[PDB]
RNA sequence: GGGAGAAGGUACGCUGUUGAUGGUGAUAGGUCUCCUUGAGCUUUCGACAGUCGCAGAUACCAGGCUGCUGCAACUG
RNA sequence: AAACUGAAGAGUUUGAUCAUGGCUCAGAUUGAACGCU
RNA sequence: GCAAGCGUUAAUCGGAAUUACUGGGCGUAAAGGGAGCGUAGGUGGCUCGAUAAGUCAGAUGUGAAAUCCCCGGGCUUAACCUGGGAACUGCAUCUGAUACUGUUGAGCUAGAGUAUGUGAGAGGAAGGUAGAAUUCCAGGUGUAGCGGUGAAAUGCGUAGAGAUCUGGAGGAAUACCGAUGGCGAAGGCAGCCUUCUGGCAUAAUACUGACACUGAGGCUCGAAAGCGUGGGUAGCAAACAGGAUUAGAUACCCUGGUAGUCCACGCCGUAAACGAUGUCUACUAGUCGUUGGGUCCGGACUUAGUGACGCAGCUAACGCAAUAAGUA
RNA sequence: GUUCACCACGGUGUGGUUGAUGACUGGGGUGAAGUCGUAACAAGGUAGCCGUAGGGGAACCUGCGGCUGGAUC
């Protein structure tokens, strides 16, 4: 079945932008919202709002962006998959596109960009590369 | 096979509440009765291989449910297999 | 070739044996000629090449 | 199933001490009876120590054993 | 102040092509041997 | 081109992403296990807590010296020597953080299951029976051919064949329906009927509450052929025999024909067991069929299968393309 | 000193593993202006291939089941 919730999230975004869809929706979660919130604040997606559904369920809707008719998120790949987790120190965070992209890092201070982790001098789980 | 009249009687004996019919105890009790009932069919038809694959499935399902109870509530497990003789 | 499959079996490359086993990893070996003959090469070309069969100090002939 | 007692090894007498154990059961305590204790007799196994001889299964008694191969399945 | 600098391919299967895939080569190294000097 | 050396051989790494961790592949180039169930193991939904093991950070101790690298200093330069650093990815012990993994308490329903009503089906096992047709046996009619082939011949027939009619025996398969139709995990499964029995599809409500996926070994099942024992034996037919064709013909064709094919119980465990495509998830233009449902108003929609096309994407190309060989 | 205990060498028997050799024998490969055929590639002149069984100087043939990686339809 589904065993990579984070990978499913990125795959939904990757396919939706490949299909030029206006928005992508999926069942919500705090981990999913935390990554989606970072994508908004990094400037890769327009917005991400959580709608509380019935039976204690929620839907996370993300509004995608396109620049000159091309998807803003050129590549969004998962680095720390469940079959092989990747934790890095403060000096071993791998950069994306020589600092242009974002390596989403899960630190003890929450989900944040790789440039933020180095500024805070903190490592964590490098969960994805988005460029 | 089990009829509706007796199938409802096993549920009424292993009830965890009001008309639940979904608890691990009632499911294992239903499978156990069904498995024992089919022992008569397979005694006369031992070459029946396509039906026997179905019997193994509920044997496998009953094992999964018993593993779940043993991990969930040990007392609910040791008591249940005492009644069912497993 | 998953991660779990690699930490169970693991990539095993194979080393090639020596193409000159008689030398026994030595640059040169001395030997005694037991036959000094001539022979013909393979298909494409023709000649009478000089060959000596020598018994080496390594026990190979 | 066997081959197989394959092959091949070690111990074995006597004396003293000592441990375990089966049987029978007198004397007692609670009627061809039952239960516990158990004297005497007896059984089968050990251990330790010493001792004599060339030799302890000491006499009589009591398998020799292996390798290849033909034949017939075998008991008869 | 610095220790933070690093990555080349070629030949060969075919009438020709692209791919696959082996073989070979150009580099560095040695407690070296041998040949000429 | 090197130069007091220069070549050759041996040897290691490289180039080789040619064992691919960084960093490869498996439709057809080598490569998906025949299919499934499942043990160890790997991995794993949502929400509120606890813990701090993993993870991260800090401090401390340690990580010998030499070597490597950096900044200098002495040999006339260099090799060499040398001072201080950096590094030695590590290990240990404390402290802090709690996003994720681990361990736990409680809760949730969206994955997975249960109860209840309908439905389709060559799903499986055991019995019974029906009608065509072939073969054989026995009679009636009848007479000179039948059969077979590209031609023939072997063969059958004047002891009466073949043809035709009427009876009887027996075995095997089930025309039409019949369908990129259906069911099954695969292998496979077609007359009709009864009995025992598995799964699936479907609307709604109720229930359990992550019970899940995959799975080394293991086990189960597993076409045909084949083997053992016991039955049966019509047709077909390995082997075998004969006739042809041919230079030959241990073949193709012809006439026969035994094992087998059938049944019961066991072995065997293999197939181009193929979609040459492991299983399970989620997402990604569309169009036209078709099977089993369901809900609406002859249409429309929605499901679970089964097909034909066709974007993006992928591919060496062929081609695949919601039943992916696309995106993970 | 004597004696007993432990013990090295050494001896005995019986197996296991493994190297070299061995009359003869099986397939594999290389080599020439060989002998016998022509099995495959075209529908290769009986479509080929897979599993299995029987047969045959030899490629191979035949039966049963399967596949298209079969042209002509």
């Amino acid at each position: 079945s589904m065993q990579d919730t984070v990978g499913d999230m990125l795959t939904r975004i990757r396919n939706a932008q490949m299909a030029n869809k206006v928005s992508v929706a999926m069942p919500s979660s705090k981990l999913r919202k935390s990554i989606a919130d970072l994508l908004v604040s990094e400037g890769y997606v327009a917005s991400a709002v959580v709608n509380a559904e019935e039976n204690n369920k929620a839907t996370l809707s993300i509004e995608l962006k396109y620049f000159e008719g091309k998807a803003v998120i050129e590549t969004i790949q998962r680095f720390s998959r469940p079959g092989l987790r990747q934790h890095r120190g403060k000096d071993a965070i791998p950069t994306v596109k020589q600092g242009m992209g974002v390596a989403i890092v899960s630190t003890s201070q929450g989900i944040m960009s790789d440039r933020a982790a180095r500024a805070a001098g903190i490592g964590g789980e490098v969960v994805a590369f988005v460029a | 096979m089990l009829t509706n009249s007796d199938r409802e009687q096993i549920i009424a004996q292993y009830q965890r509440g009001e008309n639940d019919t979904g608890s691990p105890e009632v499911q294992v009790a239903l499978l156990s009765a069904r498995i024992n009932d089919l022992q008569n069919h397979f005694k006369a038809h031992k070459a029946d291989h396509h039906s026997r694959r179905g019997l193994i499935r509920m044997v496998n399902t009953r094992r999964k449910l018993l593993d779940y109870l043993k991990g969930k509530d040990l007392g609910r497990y040791t008591t249940l297999i005492s009644q069912l003789g497993l | 070739a998953t991660t779990n499959q690699l930490i169970r079996k693991g990539r095993k490359t194979i080393k090639e044996k020596s193409k000159v086993p008689a030398l026994q990893a030595c640059p040169q070996r001395r030997g005694v000629c037991t036959r000094v003959y001539t022979t013909t090469p393979k298909k494409p070309n023709s000649a009478m090449r000089k060959v000596c069969r020598v018994r080496l100090t390594s026990g190979y002939e």
